[PDB]
């Protein structure tokens, strides 16, 4: 039984809402 | 959270080590072993990289 | 929902509730659906858990309350969970097909203990403590096996 | 229902393609959604009706007849009718005849109690103090034949047949036609000891 | 991009302000009681405004009950909520039969870009000099630079 | 449907701290343990057996009829766990089953015919159910709900302007009720006090599923003579009389 | 005087001075120094055809704004259309104000879902004054048909399935970002955005005019708040942003010269710097540097106020006499070569960040080598992962003296305890599993560690294993399918998502009901 | 565009605007790419923009004004973008 258990151990090892970018503001684009 | 027993060397004053743990977790004083932890306790008794346990924890097939 | 709001209002009106103390309405079905048979029992389970916590779960699905229900002074319709200091009594009302009215009143359990002595209470507490540890063991035992 | 002659059907498999039959657009599409590849449907241009070619490998149900062995029952005598007691036609067709039994039984009981007008009770007693604790073991059995069987056969069945299936609704119809109580109602199931 | 999204039937409406007033008052009421919101907070100002906006007779009655039936003795917090309460009542009494108001009472903050010892870039909005109320905002806007 | 109940029953006794149901008989005689649980339809899947599956000559178990019965769920409980010889009152209240169940359960104990009672409700969801609820136009019309841009989670919206039809559900609820006296001696947890439980018909109607205001008769009291306070309310009065 | 508040010491006494109307004798219009232009100001058209600062107009404007800060602004009986009011936008902060003043508002969304429904629900539940209403509609600015239908949907009677309204204000803020798109790279995206940011807005102003002229409503114009940019292609890489925002300025001339002056009015809002949320949205880092040129940048709430300033009954009157251009820009006009100066402020922060980073890198390695793995591997602590301690939630039993306060004392030995009914044990099996799991979802709306674990165990995703698991003796949770070990920490990440899909109210799964 | 005020803006208007702004930009777009391809940095093409001074003074011109005003962006984009070596702008305000 110990031989079996040692064996089996060795077979494992679009967003138009300004929510993201707020482009109503001049600054949000990249500036 | 982080451990209260950082190193095992703190156990060398064991009475004060016990109190420190059970002050942070008072529930542990007033509640039986979870069956998960029972089995874990028994599995660690069978840990061979260790001087064998000097007591009998359970009556089963392995009592002998 | 029209009928049930109306009847509770008329109960509160006839019995002379202080003006500005509405009953708070929980609508458990919004989250659980209609288990037509088991309806009251889940509402029962809910009511008990409300009593022993002082917590009132709101109807999160209630986006907008019917304008019609404004006329019922003595009823309140929460949306978010309301964390209170305590709840004393909970009304449970189920309405069945084929004219099956039913009302249950469930009261905070600590009101019971008032009617007995220090001794029997202290005796009770020790045995409930004995239940709790024994119950915790068996449940987690029976769960994992 | 002739117990010597019990309608039952077997699931069989079509070996060879059937001959087309006529059906409405709605009806045909219902076949197509069921069988898919194993049926074809076509607009017949003149009528606007559809042909149904049921094909090889399709599933059919063919009726057959079980010879059953319990031929006798204690039966309410032939010619018994809710008409003769005074129940109107609008009430009969709407309702499972199980209720008709109860209604007659209820009326005759009040007659045996000498109460001709059930409202007489409210001379002595408040509306909230008149209870109906009658009950059944199965209840609206003929309504269930509606639900599980007669619907499945796409026979015309009344929409609200479910409410006649309920056990408590017999007691309700009593209160809905005679009593007008607002008192308690506790409808037990005790199959034999009801 | 040019695909149709709008239909009539998807339209959600929100109109039951009368119901939210009591709830938002009740939420606030218990938040003070558990010591989540204190005297000093700007939340207790902003929330008040929303309740004062939503003032009708029923909303006074509701406030009159729950405030006049506290016990001040049980906790320091219970005294506080009474004092806030009584004052909050008196305001709502005046703002009744008066048009509700957009007032912003938010702390005016400026930008602060902080670079620590390790060169991590941190942005935080910081209270400015001399501008702590929108009173002092409008003056600053007018005075230019 | 019974499987729902059995689990619900066990977990309730666990919530009551009663691990072995036989423990009850340390305190209480076999004849004083009641099961007043009930349903609105009961063995729905058994009926699919009877009316439909037999008709199709599919193999169905002979005794499918006994699983169709509403009371037999409560029986299986007593037949597997309880072993009581105490009362059993199985109510039908299609929607208000559980409340009716509680009322009866109380009334069983107030006689003293039982001291402990199993109580609550249960019903299953099946094919023919939903269709007939559909034909009574009682449930929420899902296609219309998709047209209104609604998602499943928000399709049950009580007291809402836009409310249209309910959401049918399956499951079971169980509660355990006792004499306070017995409960205190057993050292069981106490979750609350069942003050009042009642049932109420409505009136002459010609519509079955239409709800009525009958239950107002929980709040009946007379008011011509209300000038002076009644001593019957005063606990001071009642105490001295005892 | 500078008006004394009770704010951030005792907010019981600035709850007391909210209804109190403050009348101030010296207007902030006289506070405006000559030779100096204020940050916020209106502009007047010259015969030449350009837009100069006007003293007189700006004075009236700031006075209204002063009164907004003290007594406040009402929006009662104001019917408002608004677009592009997504989460964390200026639009949303403007929306908040409108509802707070009791306006009736139609909000247009793109991503119509549950999450967005609940957001606008949250807003009306917090800010919505008496007489206020809010309507959310899913909407595509891009689509002609959607515009025509939406305007019809507002103005059509309730009896034909409409709102039966008449708009007093239009805020067409909806638009999309264009990044790194110069002249040569102009394509599909650019044209579509331009269709949103100019054409359909015109058509929208088109639509409202016709529907007002139909019903013979000549005396109730809707005020269109045009989002203006002062930086008409000063930046580049913005594609057809500038072209859209400049083309809007035609409305200031067409209002005079066409026959729609009685149905609409134009209120061009030249928007300045607004800092977004309180994280590093790429431009917030340099805000500080820009303000050290004597520029002022705005919070979302501050800019909102400014735009809500354009709906004050004073400037309402001005719109209805003359076109109103509103320079709500804190003097970004007056900083020269705004692109180059921007990039310089990026550089000097990046440079300073990079040098202090590269020093921190070497002072790690030149400390590593010295101390090996003895004072850099013994510095690491030991962290503890929580595991599921599921409690039965038995009622907390207080000491006897903490029960006698609650019940009146006379109750002692009064009741027959054989005639008192008490709930002893309860449980349920539901679409949300056990009574415990259901309660957490009911009350909190999210499972605890104990919740998840229980639910996963119920739903047969995890099961306990004791004994030989691939040779190594194991004790703990195991995935029911893969027979892989699982710890309680991971349960949330691995299963919750799968649990929420296949739990509670959901689509009928035919496996559970025999096909 | 004749007798087309704000309300009457439709297909015609948008198409003309596409001619009178967008494609001209794309045209200036196209020439830039083809010049940058062959590494021609020192031979810019001069774009003669037809300008109107009457930016909606008249009305009934539909999207004429909007097109003719939008072209004025090029006077700023020439500074701020990377096409100054391939194109130059010469805005012609045409009179009667």
């Amino acid at each position: 039984d110990a031989l079996e258990q040692e064996t089996v151990y060795r077979k494992t090892g679009v967003d138009m809402d300004n929510s993201n970018v707020d482009v109503v503001t001049p600054n949000s684009i990249f500036i | 959270t982080l451990s209260l027993i950082q190193s095992y060397s703190l156990l060398d004053k064991p009475d004060e080590a016990i109190e420190k743990v059970f002050n942070a977790y008072p529930a542990a004083r007033e509640q039986f072993l979870n069956a998960q932890d029972i089995d874990h306790f028994l599995s660690m008794c069978q840990n061979p990289m260790q001087k064998p346990v000097p007591f009998v924890p359970v009556l089963d097939r392995r009592f002998e | 929902d029209k009928n049930e709001s109306a009847t509770i209002n008329e109960m509160m009106k006839h019995l002379g509730r202080s003006e500005g103390n509405p009953v708070i309405g929980v609508f458990q079905k919004f989250l659980t659906g209609h288990p037509k048979g088991a309806a009251g029992a889940w509402m029962m389970n809910g009511a008990l858990q409300i009593l022993n916590s002082g917590i009132i779960p709101g109807n999160r699905n209630a986006d907008n309350v019917d304008k019609i229900l404004e006329q019922f002074e003595y009823v309140l319709y929460p949306s978010k969970t309301l964390k209170t200091d305590g709840v004393r009594a909970v009304s449970i009302t189920s309405f069945g097909f084929g004219q099956k009215g039913g009302q249950a009143i469930v009261v905070h359990p600590d009101y019971l203990y008032g009617a007995i002595t220090e001794d029997r209470y202290n005796e009770y507490v020790a045995k409930v403590s004995a239940r709790e540890k024994s119950a915790y063991k068996f449940f987690h035992n029976g769960m994992i096996y | 229902y002739n117990p010597e002659k019990k309608e039952m059907i077997q699931e069989v498999i079509v070996e060879e393609d059937l001959e087309p039959f006529e059906a409405s657009k709605e009806t045909a599409e219902q076949f197509k959604h069921q069988h898919g590849d194993k049926v074809d449907i076509f607009e017949i241009p003149e009528t606007g009706e559809y042909s149904v070619k049921l094909l090889k490998g399709a599933t059919l149900y063919i009726p057959k007849a079980l010879r059953f062995d319990r031929l006798v029952a204690g039966q309410i005598p032939t010619g018994w009718n809710a008409k003769t007691y005074g129940i109107s036609d609008d009430i009969i067709s709407q309702v499972d005849p199980i209720t008709l039994f109860v209604l007659v039984s209820v009326v005759e009981a009040f007659i045996a109690s000498g109460i001709t007008d059930p409202y007489e009770m409210y001379k002595y007693v408040h509306v909230s103090e008149v209870g109906n604790c009658s009950g059944s073991g199965m209840g609206g059995v003929s309504a269930l034949r509606g639900m599980f069987k007669d619907r499945f056969k796409d026979e015309p069945v009344q929409n609200d047949i479910l409410q006649e299936s309920f056990i408590n609704t017999m007691s309700a119809w009593v209160n809905m036609l005679l009593i007008s109580s607002s008192g308690p109602i506790k409808t037990p199931v005790g199959a034999c000891a009801t | 991009g040019v695909a149709t999204s709008f239909s009539r039937k998807k339209a959600r409406t929100f109109d039951s302000s009368w119901n939210w007033a009591k709830q938002s008052l009740l939420s606030l009421y218990f938040e003070i009681i558990h010591g989540v919101l204190k005297n000093v907070d700007r939340e207790v100002v902003s929330e008040a405004i929303n309740i004062m906006n939503r003032s009708n007779d029923a909303l006074i009655k509701f406030m009159e009950y729950h405030i006049s039936n506290t016990d001040e003795t049980k906790g320091e917090n219970y005294q506080l909520v009474k004092t806030l309460g009584e004052q909050l009542i008196e305001n709502c009494k005046q703002v009744l039969d008066v048009d509700p108001v957009y007032k912003d009472v938010a702390k005016p903050t400026g930008p602060k870009t902080a670079i620590d010892k390790n060169g991590n870039i941190t942005y935080s909005e910081e209270p400015r000099e001399k501008v702590r109320k929108l009173s002092q905002y409008v003056q600053e806007m007018a005075l230019g630079g | 449907i019974t499987l729902f109940v059995l689990v619900s029953v066990v977990e309730a006794f666990i919530a009551s701290g009663i691990t072995d149901p036989y423990e009850m008989y340390k305190y209480v005689h076999v004849s004083e343990v009641g099961n007043c649980s009930g349903s609105g339809m009961g063995g729905v899947s058994a009926l699919r057996g009877m009316f439909k599956d037999r008709f199709k000559d599919e193999p169905v178990q002979n005794d499918i009829l006994q699983e169709s019965f509403i009371n037999t769920m409560s029986a299986w409980v007593n037949m597997l766990l309880i072993s009581s010889s105490g009362p059993i009152k199985t109510p039908v209240g299609a929607c208000a089953t559980s409340v009716e169940s509680v009322d009866i359960g109380v009334e069983t104990i107030l006689s003293g015919k039982a001291r402990i009672c199993i109580v609550g409700g249960y019903d299953d969801f099946q094919e023919e159910g939903s269709f007939e609820f559909g034909n009574m136009k009682a449930t929420s019309n899902t296609l219309e709900e998709f047209e209104h841009g609604r998602t499943p989670a928000e399709m049950s919206r009580p007291a809402t302007t836009t409310r249209n039809g309910f959401m049918e559900a399956q499951g079971a609820g169980i509660q355990i009720i006792m004499q306070a006296d017995l409960a205190l001696k057993m050292g069981v947890p106490i979750y609350g006090i069942v003050a009042m439980a009642a049932t109420a018909t409505d009136k002459i109607g010609r519509s079955v599923p239409a709800p009525g205001k009958g239950i107002l008769t929980t709040a009946r009291e007379h008011h011509s003579s209300v000038k002076y306070a009644s001593p019957n309310l005063n606990m001071k009065y009642r105490k001295r009389q005892l | 005087m500078d008006v004394e508040d009770a704010l951030d010491k005792d907010s019981t006494k600035e709850v007391a001075s909210l209804p109190n109307k403050s009348t101030i004798s010296k207007t902030v219009s006289s506070t405006i120094p000559r030779e100096t232009i204020p940050f916020l100001h209106l502009r007047k058209k010259t015969p030449a055809g350009d837009w100069k600062y006007d003293r007189q107009l700006s004075s009236l404007f700031l006075d209204g704004l002063e009164k907004a800060a003290f007594n406040g602004v009402t929006f009662k009986d104001k019917y408002v259309l608004i677009t592009g009011a997504g989460k964390g936008s200026i639009g949303a902060e403007v929306l908040q104000g409108l509802l707070q003043g009791g306006a009736k508002v139609v909000v247009t969304t793109s991503r119509f879902s549950k999450q967005v429904t609940d957001y606008y629900q949250s807003i009306y539940a917090k800010y919505g004054a008496k007489g206020s209403t809010l309507i959310v509609v899913p909407f595509n600015q891009g689509s002609k048909q959607d515009v025509e239908a939406l305007i019809e949907f507002i103005y059509d009677t309730e009896k034909n399935g409409g709102l039966g309204w008449d708009l007093d204000a239009i805020i067409p803020f909806a638009a999309i970002p264009e990044q790194g798109i110069e002249l040569e790279h102009i394509d599909s995206k650019s044209e579509f955005a331009h269709r949103i940011m100019l054409t359909n807005i015109l058509r929208m102003m088109g639509c409202v005019k016709k529907q007002k002229s139909a019903r013979g409503i000549e005396t109730r114009p809707a005020q269109v708040i045009l989002p203006m940019s002062p930086n008409h292609g000063t930046f580049g890489g913005d594609g057809m942003y500038s072209e859209s925002k400049l083309s809007l300025e035609t409305l200031f001339n067409r209002w005079h010269s066409e026959s729609w002056a009685n149905q609409l009015t134009v209120c061009g809002a030249i928007i300045g710097w607004t800092r977004g949320t309180g994280l590093m949205s790429a431009n917030n880092i340099i805000a500080e540097g820009i303000e050290k040129m004597g520029v002022r940048t705005f919070s979302q709430k501050e800019m909102a106020f400014n735009l809500l300033g354009l709906l004050t009954p004073e400037v309402v009157e001005l719109c209805q006499k003359s076109p109103v251009m509103a320079d709500l820009n804190g003097g970004l006009q007056f900083v020269p070569e705004l692109k180059e100066f921007t990039a310089k402020l990026r550089k000097e922060l990046v440079e300073t960040s990079e040098v202090r980073k590269a020093v921190s890198i070497e002072t790690a390695l030149e400390h590593k080598v010295v101390n090996g793995n003895s004072a850099d591997a013994a510095y690491a602590q030991v962290e503890i992962q929580p595991r599921a301690n599921i409690q039965l939630d038995f009622p907390e039993l207080k000491p006897y003296k903490q029960v006698k306060q609650i019940a009146p004392a006379e109750l002692e030995g009064l009741l027959d305890l054989e005639r008192v009914i008490v709930v002893t044990g309860f449980a349920e099996v539901g679409p949300w599993g056990s009574a415990r799991t259901r309660w957490e979802m009911e009350a909190f709306g999210e499972f605890s560690l104990e919740g998840c674990v229980e639910m996963a165990w119920i739903m047969g995703f995890i099961s306990y294993h004791n004994g030989n698991l691939k040779g190594r003796p194991y004790t703990g949770w195991v995935d029911s399918k893969t027979k892989e070990p699982v710890d309680d920490k991971d349960v949330k990440a691995k299963y919750e998502t799968s649990i929420l899909e296949h739990s509670g109210i959901r689509l009928i799964e035919p496996e559970l009901f025999n096909g």
